[PDB]
């Protein structure tokens, strides 16, 4: 029977319209704060009295150590293996033409809403 | 690995007593012969005479050349021993008398032991301090090390575009600079053992290579950068001036106790070869004060002697030069003895041999050269092995000499001449 | 349609032709005959394979024309490469920027190779951007299956401005060196991973070796702008540097053969390096072809074996090739026909292989072209025996030609 996909037909990218830029940023940054972020898959509270605690002298604010000397390593993101090659459109890295394709498929422009 | 002629000789094999064995390290045979070689070993062991020189006669594979093998193997790495031909001494950028000065030259060691450090890591800061000095921070597998370095060196870093996070080797005492990559985490890896490297170089140089060191300058990026580019031929030095202040500084250093002299072998092989002027230099540069021992061999007699065309000597070399050298006679193997040479050859080159496929072999080597039953070992144990033995049988022998004829069976098949 | 190579006196010898018990077919690879020789070739050939035994020497000797050279260059085509088989004629080591001793130990040591392994990794892909920033960039590379970002530092966007100002252009990077390299404008795109781990097996001689290391820039091997490289200390040391690569994985000695061709052109001095130069471990197997009997040798006046002294002549095997008998002489005679274009009559074959038998056989080889050439004149499609009896009248050989002396002519 038919190959059965002609029907929701979801990409369809003659007309992409690439995200970059900023948005990798944002992206970034959502993954960071996923990675910070709780069980669900008070933070407000604990927000609001770190606003509380901002002040020029020995804090929590002031305690972070800063950028790092040792420059960033590449890795694949999706076996988390070293990574020569870098996606072109949101940045993300990556080492096969494989690893690639999956990302292409379901990580590459679809979670940057 | 990979056998070769004589690489089965091990040395003289004298005992305690100087008397020579029947077989021993590698040889075996030439009694009278070893006995002489092990006389002068000792001569070159005592490190007291000059110029003196040996002149192994005999008639060709009567193992003139393995006992000059066996005295070189008898005495080791620490001193040098030079091979020569006489062929050799025909250069067409030197004069031949040049060519034979500077071989009796790389025959004469001296052994230096400098305790030298090299400071290695990745550089983590350079700052220079018109410039007083420069502070440079390195880094190893077991700590960081702040150093202050010489301003002249800071020249150096900055030609080797060196910077933070590259890794390299200055070295104290030249203040030499060698940028040896980017550090592993940027490439190289993290030298994984101190910064500051110690060790006392104990290797050992020879006069010539001193004075070939001497010939030409280094560096000037004047004028001197094109002398960086021209073809580098090799040019005679001066007897009177240069090697002679070489001899000088070398003992200077000696009276210091920095250095030793360690008066080597020159061995000059096919003797013959030499011109008369070569033979007259040669019996003129041997009474030098200064000389190694010199091991001459020739294995031609009474013939004409080279550049005279018509002028007679024994061993091809002239009355003169045959004064003023001690005669080491080397005599015919008897078969019992090629036999055994055959044995040790054998089981040097790794072949198994039958019993009486060896007796056939060694009466090979009565009708011919013992070289030539030498010969034959390896493409018998190849065709052996090719029917799948592990021995050489004696059906392997007596047909492998049916395929490579020696010289004699050959030239009696050339006198159909035409 | 015609390249460099066409076809020579030795085109037919596609390789030394033997059953693998070292047995010689009584015609295969394009050898013919000379049964004895052609299997002592092949004994010497195992034993050059089998590389444990240094400096080996045989003399392959006979008539002019007894298959010698056709022997040698049937070793050279079996041996295959990846072996060093430096072919020289004695006449090559007279010299004027090195003697005749340092042009012959330079041969010696070409004829040694040393294996190295090497891992680098390659990009190869078509551009799609570059930038600049006057300085930092970034570089965009297709793979037909896939497309990456790269950030330009410093060395490689300074690399890449060597040629630059063009796009689409599929080129290869050397992450080693940053050594750009362009096939040209997409010459299709490349397939599969953009980038990749790759292994070299560098195979170089030793000569190689020391040129490069003999001076700076000294990798004129090129042009033989060396003059005498400095023995003992940028010889010795390379030798022990080689043996330190050696036992530890860094490389493995390949250990070649040396072809003197014409040997009997060499002179004493030349002989007398060789009896020493066989000596060492760094010698290669050389073997060596000489037609003359017993005569004069070169820089003496001593009658000699083969024009070689005795005293090497004891250091080597003498394989002896021998005269072709009518059958053989047939069968080359094929087997050249074959080689070239031609197609002769089975008489035109006999007629030729009684020319060739006569007179010599490389005469009536080259009559093979020659009739050739004249059957085509007159449209022919086949030589036949007429067309050789023609050729054989308009080219003469060496015995005729001497007979038509004669009348007289200079001295
Ligand atoms: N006393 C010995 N014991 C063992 N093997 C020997 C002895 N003398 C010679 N040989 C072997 O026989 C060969 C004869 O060659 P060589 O001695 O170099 O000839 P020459 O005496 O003319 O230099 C040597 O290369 C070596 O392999
Ligand atoms: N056994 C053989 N098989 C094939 N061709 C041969 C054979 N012997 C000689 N020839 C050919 O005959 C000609 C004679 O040359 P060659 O035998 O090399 O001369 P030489 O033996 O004097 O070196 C060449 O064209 C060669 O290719």
């Amino acid at each position: 029977m038919v190959e059965k996909k002609t029907s929701v037909r979801s990409q369809d990218p003659g007309q992409r319209r690439v995200l970059d830029r900023a948005a990798r940023q944002r992206r970034i940054n959502r993954q960071l704060e996923a990675l910070e972020n709780d069980n669900f898959q008070n933070f407000q509270a604990l927000l609001e009295e770190q606003n509380l605690s901002v002040a020029e002298g020995p804090n929590y604010l002031t305690a972070c150590a800063g950028p790092p000397s040792r420059p960033q390593r590449p890795f694949c993101a999706v076996c988390g293996f070293p990574s020569p090659y870098t996606c072109v459109s949101c940045g993300a890295r990556y080492c096969t033409v494989r690893c690639l394709g999956t990302h292409q498929e379901t990580r590459c422009l679809k979670w940057t809403v | 690995q990979r056998i070769a002629s004589h690489s089965h000789v091990k040395g003289l094999g004298l005992d305690e007593s100087g008397l020579a064995k029947q077989a021993a390290s590698g040889l075996v045979g030439q009694e009278n012969a070893r006995e002489a070689c092990g006389v002068i070993v000792e001569l070159i062991k005592s490190k007291k005479m000059a110029g003196r020189a040996v002149l192994l006669a005999g008639p060709p594979g009567t193992g003139k050349t393995a006992l000059a093998l066996a005295i070189a193997q008898e005495l080791g790495s620490k001193v040098p021993f030079c091979p020569m031909v006489g062929s050799e001494v025909y250069s067409t950028e030197i004069k031949k008398t040049e060519v034979l000065m500077e071989n009796f030259r790389r025959a004469i060691g001296l052994r230096i032991k400098e305790t030298k450090e090299v400071y290695e890591g990745e550089v983590t800061e350079l700052t220079p301090c018109t410039i007083s000095h420069v502070i440079i921070g390195l880094k190893t597998a077991k700590g960081t090390k702040q150093l202050k370095l010489d301003p002249s060196i800071f020249e150096s870093l900055q030609k080797e575009r060196v910077e933070a996070g590259d890794v390299i080797y200055i070295e104290a005492n030249s203040g030499a600079v060698k940028r040896q990559g980017r550090c592993d985490t940027y490439y190289v890896p993290l030298p994984k053992g101190d910064v500051h490297k110690k060790k006392e170089i104990i290797q050992d140089v020879t006069l010539h290579d001193l004075d070939v060191a001497n010939a030409r300058p280094q560096g000037g990026q004047d004028i001197l950068s094109m002398m960086g580019q021209l073809m580098k031929p090799k040019k005679t030095e001066i007897t009177d001036k240069l090697r002679g202040e070489i001899n000088k500084v070398v003992n200077k250093y000696i009276d210091q106790g920095i250095a030793e002299l360690v008066p080597g072998v020159l061995f000059v092989d096919e003797v013959h070869m030499l011109d008369i002027e070569c033979f007259t230099y040669l019996h003129r540069a041997l009474e030098s004060s200064i000389a190694p021992i010199v091991i001459f061999a020739s294995n031609r007699g009474n013939c004409v002697i080279r550049g005279t065309e018509d002028i007679t000597s024994p061993h091809g070399i002239p009355l003169d030069l045959l004064d003023r050298v001690m005669i080491i006679r080397t005599m015919l193997y008897t078969p019992q003895e090629m036999k055994q040479i055959i044995k040790i050859r054998a089981q040097t080159e790794g072949i198994n041999i039958s019993e009486e496929a060896l007796n056939h072999l060694g009466e090979i080597g009565t009708k011919t050269t013992l070289r030539y039953s030498v010969q034959l070992l390896t493409p018998a144990n190849l065709l052996a092995k090719i029917n799948g033995k592990d021995s050489i049988e004696k059906e392997h022998v007596e047909e492998i000499s049916e395929l490579f004829y020696d010289a004699k069976s050959s030239a009696k098949i050339l006198a159909d001449q035409q | 349609v015609t390249r460099i190579e066409r076809i020579g006196a030795h085109s037919h010898i596609r390789g030394l032709g033997l059953d693998d018990a070292l047995e010689p077919r009584q015609a295969s690879q394009g050898m013919v005959g000379q049964l004895a020789a052609r299997r002592a070739a092949g004994v010497v050939l195992e034993m050059i394979r089998e590389g444990k035994i240094a400096g080996r020497a045989v003399l392959i000797a006979g008539q002019p024309g007894t298959g010698k050279t056709a022997i040698a260059m049937g070793m050279a085509q079996a041996l295959g490469p990846d072996t060093p088989f430096t072919a020289i004629a004695g006449s090559e080591i007279f010299s004027l920027e090195m003697s005749k001793t340092e042009a012959l130990t330079q041969a010696f040591r070409r004829s040694i190779g040393v294996r190295i392994k090497e891992e680098t990794e390659i990009i190869e892909g078509e551009v799609v951007e570059i930038q600049i920033d006057r300085k930092v960039g970034k570089l965009t590379l297709k793979t037909t299956e896939m497309e990456t970002i790269y950030d330009l530092g410093t060395k490689m966007i300074e690399s890449l401005t060597k040629d630059k100002v063009q796009a689409g252009d599929v080129i290869t990077i050397d992450k080693a060196t940053g050594k750009i390299s362009k096939l040209g404008r997409s010459v299709q795109c490349p397939d599969g991973e953009l980038q990749k781990r790759k292994e070299v097996v560098h195979t170089v001689s030793l000569h190689e070796i020391d040129v490069i290391n003999s001076r700076t820039q000294g990798f004129l091997a090129l042009f033989s702008g060396d003059t005498g490289e400095i023995k003992s200390e940028v010889r010795e040391q390379i030798n022990a540097k080689v043996a330190e690569w050696r036992e530890e994985g860094k490389a493995e000695i390949i250990p070649g053969v040396l072809f003197i061709d014409e040997v009997h052109m060499l002179d004493i001095e030349s002989f007398s390096f060789l009896n020493r130069a066989l000596e060492s471990d760094m010698a290669p197997v050389l073997i060596m072809a000489t037609n003359r009997g017993i005569t004069r040798i070169r820089g003496t006046s001593y009658q000699s074996p083969h024009g070689i002294p005795i005293d090497l002549l004891d250091r080597l095997l003498i394989v002896s090739t021998t005269p072709y008998s009518e059958k053989d002489t047939k069968q080359i005679l094929r087997i050249r026909c074959e080689e070239e274009d031609v197609e002769m009559s089975e008489d035109a074959y006999t007629v030729l292989t009684r020319i060739g038998l006569e007179t010599s056989l490389r005469y009536a080889i080259q009559l093979i072209t020659a009739a050739s050439l004249v059957c085509r004149k007159r449209k022919g499609t086949e030589v036949q025996v007429d067309d050789i009896k023609r050729v054989y009248s308009l080219f003469l050989d060496e015995s005729r030609s001497t007979q038509y002396m004669k009348e007289y002519q200079d001295a």
